[PDB]
């Protein structure tokens, strides 16, 4: 998963 | 979703991804029913046999998504949970009877082209649509096979199955709060929900008013897309009094 | 009041690729 804010 | 296909952009705007904070992972599917309430399966939040007991701070709700792994900037909305409500008579000990839970969001989510609520059925909706042979639609970012993961949201249409057939396919006790769906071996077509898709919606489009209604919640199955097995779903209308009670009170 | 009507489909009278399969099953 791409990192979230 | 096994044997399904890529969803179209905005095809299921009520689709919600339940995302675990640490480690970061897909926990389950869910659905948007108002700007502040999200519906899912109780087993996504509470399942003692596997030491699963999530609290509000353990996860996030991601709405408006299409890509499974990407952070969809300017499109998805990430929401925190204020409170989780699990059906008080959810039977996790035996057969997942009453597999339903609600989550209230900390703040209302703004609707958009990619974020919009699904309707919940009333008694007439259920009587009209919950018939053997009538097809519903299941969506999710879960496994593509029982034994990888999709790049984007998957969709599959599946027929509701006669209750005797559902009953005869398993040793588990089926209740009135469940229905099953899927193709039979002799039908040729395939498809089922799988790990990662549970808690997600089984929806149907009313041919009377052209609106989508969430008739079920992905609840359980034995394996995924196995011949002679069917996916089981929580019967949303049968549990609607509980849904209304929770929303009316909180 | 607007539940179940998708902005990119029902709201603009566009149909998705497989919704007709559902309609055909509602005999
Ligand atoms: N093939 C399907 N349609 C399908 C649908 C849902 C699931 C679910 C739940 C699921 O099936 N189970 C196992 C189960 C089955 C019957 C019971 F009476 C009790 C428990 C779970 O614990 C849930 C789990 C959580 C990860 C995915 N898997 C598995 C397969
Ligand atoms: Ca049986
Ligand atoms: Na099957």
């Amino acid at each position: 998963f791409e990192e979230i804010p | 979703i096994v044997e399904g296909s890529d969803a179209e952009i905005g095809m299921s705007p009520w689709q919600v991804m339940l995302f675990r904070k640490s480690p970061q992972e897909l926990l389950c599917g869910a659905s948007l029913i108002s700007d502040r309430w999200v519906l899912t399966a109780a087993h996504c939040l509470l399942y003692p046999p596997w030491d699963k007991n999530f609290t509000e701070n353990d996860l996030l709700v991601r709405i408006g998504k299409h890509s499974r792994t990407r952070y969809e900037r300017n499109i998805e909305k990430i929401s925190m949970l204020e409170k989780i409500y699990i059906h008080p008579r959810y039977n996790w000990r035996e057969n997942l009877d009453r597999d339903i839970a609600l989550m209230k969001l900390k703040k209302p989510v703004a609707f958009s082209d990619y974020i919009h609520p699904v309707c919940l059925p009333d008694r007439e909706t259920a009587a009209s649509l919950l018939q053997a042979g009538y097809k519903g639609r299941v969506t999710g970012w879960g496994n593509l096979k029982e034994t990888g993961q999709p790049s984007v949201l998957q969709v599959v249409n599946l027929p509701i199955v006669e209750r005797p057939v559902c009953k005869d396919s398993t040793r588990i006790r089926i209740t009135d709060n469940m229905f099953c769906a899927g193709y039979k071996p002799d039908e040729g077509k395939r498809g089922d929900a799988c790990e990662g898709d549970s808690g997600g919606p089984f929806v149907m489009k009313s041919p009377f008013n052209n609106r989508w209604y969430q008739m079920g919640i992905v609840s359980w199955g034995e394996g995924c897309d196995r011949d002679g097995k069917y996916g089981f779903y929580t019967h949303v209308f049968r549990l609607k009094k509980w849904i209304q009670k929770v929303i009316d009170q909180f | 009041a607007d539940c179940g009507l998708r902005p990119l489909f029902e709201k603009k009278s566009l149909e998705d690729k497989t919704e007709r399969e559902l309609l055909e099953s509602y005999i």
